[PDB]
RNA sequence: AAUAGGAGUAGCUUGGGGACAUUCGUAUUCAGAUGUCAGAGGUGAAAUUCUUAGAUUUUCUGGAGACGAACAACUGCGAAAGCAUUUGUCUAAAAUACUUCCAUUAAUCAAGAACGAAAGUUAAGGGAGUGAAGACGAUCAGAUACCGUCGUAAUCUUAACCAUAAACUAUGCCGACUAGGUGUUGGAUGAAGUGCUUCCUUCAGUACCUUAUGAGAAAUCAAAGUCUUUGGGUUCUGGGG
């Protein structure tokens, strides 16, 4: 919040570890931990559970994905590739 | 001097206008500041156009034509004599 | 009575090739170049070369038999620049001299409707 | 095409400069252009739909569909060559000797 | 002075006095039994008032009015 | 043309006509007969939807497809709540289904 | 120079060169000072 | 679960068979794919990229 | 102009007499009767106005009764609470909020809402001066369409 | 009700304005073919480079990224940066029209904030062509260059950032008054060509040509004019190198 100047999250792993890392860690970190949204349901409450692999707690599905967030664009291209004809 | 009062080109109203490259030499160059040859030209030279007509099939000859449009940049231009330098007055004259 | 062949011209600076093919132009008739019927296979391929190829070519497709050619011109690799080759001219001349009978002539250069960067610099060649 | 063959077709159409024109320009309007435009893809798409494809291979020949394009694109604004630019095939049906050999024959 | 020319009592808005260039028209419609106030240059379309047919189509200046209709001008 | 005119007659509902919000209300309101037309979304579930339907299609009333989400069918309407499926009940001023 | 810090008009190097060499010897001695303190 | 023969050029495909019939034994990897690059005229073979 | 590049004139050219016309010699009441069915009909007053001239065919308020439509309704206790120019200007910026909360990239849409918002400062500033607007009053994103509401 | 300002309504107003979706064409490039047979590329002239395991060339398919010519301009739009395929959606905009509403709401603005080319930085794609770096062949007195051939970073998109450019109409903005003609783009008004087309009058844009007993150091400038005959309002800036 307004505790760090612009750190954030990554406030946890504090003065060890070299910076650069701690900001990549911070772009990945903060997208492994939001609650995304529900295709399904229409809630925000799509969460990674296992590495691969994504639950929304509300209708209680899961959704296998990419590692840190739902979807890569690989598969979305693949996907209106296949629709199309 | 301030030699250009237009820049040599359609400046008015207007920010940004694409680059075009120099036939002659890949020169970019404004396609409002470009100089352009429309250049509609035969292949055929007169005895050629002769020859081909003798030869030719059919008595009614569609003559192939060149349908180039063909930018030239400044420095191209006035090398290869498709401009002057012309003269402190001249320079305003559109004929 | 009377067959056709298709006479393609690709001319450009370094050399001005003359290829003639069947009317579909799946399968070829003569390769020529004009590279080839220069004497040191050098330089740009001259209006006098250009013709000596095109004299060659309808030597030998009258020699294989057909009679007429219709001619498909292609100028200077088209993006690189749309100008005809030197002796584009001469071998039109010399294929109509010959005596071989002209049926239609078109430009069928690939021209590009878009653009892209070619070589050189956006100063553009310097020489 | 009614006997399933599946086409692009392509039409120019350049504007004309009617009874007076003093007004060297003659160029048209945008919004103008566009409803020629639309007019004239509805025109070819109705003309297509309805027939097999002899058909419009015998219409292309003397332009035919140009030729109520020009007719119904004057009360918009007058044009002059209106001509089928390409024609392309998308999905054609390649097998049937025998209706081959029929419309040949 | 400015007054004795009569060109410049036409362009644009405001002249030497100011005044609309907007009028009023009496229109009628048979078959309606009425002759009635309307705006040369109103804005708002208008349907007639003893029937559900069109009396006026407004447009981009002016007004269309309708061919269906005869129009006296309203004048003061 | 289509997605003016169907929020048009979503705001037209909402100022003048009555309707009704959810799977149960709206499974009450066909069952009763007294709906006209039932607004779905393809994000309803695929069962419901098709419950929905047939006790439509059963009480002879009508269904539209909403090209639109949950929450987006709840957004036209400025609630925060997912609709998913509403019927209207009464029709505003412009027949929604006409 | 002033603000008009091209307009090479009469016998002077390049300014755009002068700028690059200026910061490329400004980096030289931000490193030296940095070096120093 | 398809034939490769059958499918479209440009597809990205996983799980490739090393040879028929062996379920699976190539493209199994973390975010792993191929695509299909080519058919045979004849249709006994088909083309890949790994 | 105030934020545009323009200097355009379109404008109300207005008659040299404030007399009524010789077509109509209503009475004071039928006018504001006239006025009345149409505010309550849930017409706002540039509408009434406009559909005074057009549908009524009359002549404007301040000419036929000598006071402003604005006023009148004031007098009969009845006129709004929040100013119709105002209304369209908080709708259009919650118009151009709503777009933007979509679409990131809308460098124009942007644009102009932090302009028109502002424009809704000055306006409401101007209101708050006049006294149309409480002491306390201020403008915010949050609370606009509970104040269009 | 200010030829101040705002707001509204109206018109199948306008336009390469912005955003999103969508879609088309073509070349180039690659792969799959295809028919050929010796050189082809390449330039001041060659060599480097590629080619008998079939290059170059032809024609067909398929793929891929890329781009939007011609039309297309002393042309249109945009606050500037900037913006050109098709159709749709979400948005804004100016002028016109108004016997429509408000009733001084304004102008220019230190502080502060927004948007802000190119390149660069950091992450994912993509890496066709072009191609900083780099590599060879030459070239040459030397060449670490121009030229030739190859070629990573980059160019493109998405996601962050960065906050400058001859970011130039080289002319701060608002406001009035000044001078003709040739044009030209968007509207409105009238008439004659055959409802529409043209032309006339008028508005808002917008250039050019001529003229300034206007200006200026002159170039030139219709603003750089109405300024020693010096004061319409205001922000910013410079003080020899």
């Amino acid at each position: 919040s307004r505790r760090t100047k612009k750190v954030g999250l990554t406030g946890k792993y504090g003065t060890r570890y070299g910076s650069s890392l701690r900001k990549q860690i911070k772009k990945i970190e903060l997208m492994q931990h939001a609650k995304y949204l529900c295709t399904f349901c229409g809630k925000t409450a799509t969460k990674r559970t296992c590495v691969g692999i994504w639950k929304c707690k509300k209708c209680k599905r899961k959704v296998c994905g990419g590692a840190w967030s739902l979807t890569t664009p690989a598969a979305v291209a693949a996907k209106s590739t296949i629709i199309r004809l | 001097p301030k030699k250009r009062r237009n820049g040599g080109r359609s400046k008015h109203n207007r920010g940004h206008v694409n680059p075009l490259r120099c036939s002659n030499c890949g020169r970019c160059v404004p396609k409002d500041k470009a100089i352009k040859r429309f250049n509609i030209r035969n292949i055929v030279d007169t005895s050629a156009q002769r020859d081909i007509k003798e030869a030719s099939v059919y008595s009614t000859f569609q003559l192939p034509k060149l349908y180039i449009k063909q930018c030239y940049c400044v420095s191209c231009a006035i090398h290869s004599r498709f401009v002057r330098v012309r003269s402190r007055e001249q320079r305003r004259v559109r004929k | 009575e009377l067959v056709f062949g298709v006479a393609h011209i690709f001319a450009s600076f370094n050399d001005t090739f003359i290829h003639v093919t069947d009317l579909s132009g799946r399968e070829t008739l003569v390769r020529i170049t004009g590279g080839m019927k220069v004497k040191a296979d050098r330089d740009e391929s001259s209006p006098y070369a250009a013709m000596m190829a095109a004299q060659d070519v309808a030597a030998r497709l009258k020699e294989l038999g057909v009679t007429a050619i219709h001619i498909k011109l292609r100028a200077s690799g088209g993006t690189k620049s749309k100008t005809p080759g030197p002796g584009a001219q001469s071998a039109l001349r010399a294929l109509a001299r010959s005596g071989l009978k002209i049926g239609r002539i078109e430009d069928v250069t690939p021209i590009p409707t878009d653009s892209t960067r070619k070589k050189s610099g956006r100063r553009g060649r310097r020489l | 095409t009614l006997d399933n063959y599946h086409l692009r077709m392509f039409c120019i159409a350049f504007t004309k400069k009617r009874q007076n024109q003093t007004k060297s320009t003659c160029y048209a309007q945008t919004s103008q252009i566009k409803k020629i435009r639309k007019k004239m893809v509805d025109i070819m798409t109705a003309e297509a739909s309805k027939v097999l494809l002899k058909d419009l291979v015998k219409k292309f020949i003397p332009e035919s569909i140009g030729k109520e394009i020009e007719k119904q694109c004057k009360k918009i604004y007058p044009l002059q060559n209106v001509l089928i630019r390409k024609v392309k095939i998308l999905k054609r049906p390649k097998l049937d000797i025998s209706k081959l050999m029929e419309l040949h024959t | 002075n400015p007054d004795p020319v009569e060109e410049s009592k036409k362009h644009k808005l405001k002249r030497l006095i100011p005044t609309p260039n907007s009028y009023f028209m009496d229109v009628k419609c048979p078959g309606c039994l009425q002759i009635t106030t309307l705006f040369s240059h109103a804005q708002n379309v208008v349907l007639c008032g003893s029937c559900n047919i069109m009396l006026c189509q407004p447009t981009g200046g002016k007004c269309k009015l309708t061919e269906g209709c005869s129009f006296r001008k309203k004048i003061e | 043309s289509a997605g003016d005119n169907i929020n048009a007659k979503l705001q037209l509902v909402m100022k003048s006509g009555k309707y009704q919000f959810g799977r149960k209300s709206c499974l009450k309101a066909l069952r009763t007969g007294k709906g006209k037309l039932v607004i779905v979304s393809s994000n309803c579930p695929s069962i419901q939807r098709s419950v929905i339907e047939y006790y439509a299609m059963l009480s002879k009333c009508g269904v539209h497809d909403y090209h639109g989400d949950n929450n987006d069918l709840g957004t036209a309407c400025g609630k925060l709540f997912r609709i998913s499926c509403l019927v209207i009940t009464d029709v505003g001023d412009s027949d929604i289904i006409k | 120079h002033g603000a008009s810090r091209y307009k090479k008009s009469r016998a002077k190097m390049r300014w755009k060169w002068k700028k690059k060499r200026t910061r490329r010897l400004q980096k030289k001695r931000r490193k030296m000072r940095q070096r120093s303190r | 679960i398809l034939p490769i023969g059958k499918m479209p050029e440009g597809t990205l495909i996983c799980n490739l068979e090393h040879r028929t019939g062996n379920r699976g034994t190539l493209v199994k990897a973390s975010g792993c794919y191929a695509t299909v690059v080519g058919q045979s005229e004849d249709g006994k073979k088909t083309k890949v990229r790994l | 102009r105030m934020y545009g590049k323009g200097k355009g004139i379109s404008s109300s050219t207005l008659p040299y007499k404030r007399k009524q016309p010789s077509w109509l010699k209503q009475k004071p009441s039928e006018i504001e009767d006239a006025i009345i069915k149409l505010a309550k009909k849930g017409q706002t007053p540039s509408q009434i106005g406009a559909t005074l001239r057009d549908n009524y065919g009359i002549p404007q308020v301040k000419s036929v009764t000598g006071n402003k439509i604005l006023r009148i309704l004031r007098a009969q206790g009845i006129a709004t609470t929040i100013p119709e120019d105002l209304y369209f200007l908080i709708k259009k910026a919650v118009s151009m909020r709503k777009h933007l909360e979509k679409n990131k990239k809308d460098k124009d849409c942007k644009f102009r809402l932090i302009l028109t918002e502002s424009k809704i400062h000055r306006i409401s500033r101007y209101y708050k001066r006049k006294k149309l607007l409480p002491s306390n009053w201020k403008y915010q994103s949050s609370t606009a369409s509970a104040l269009i509401a």
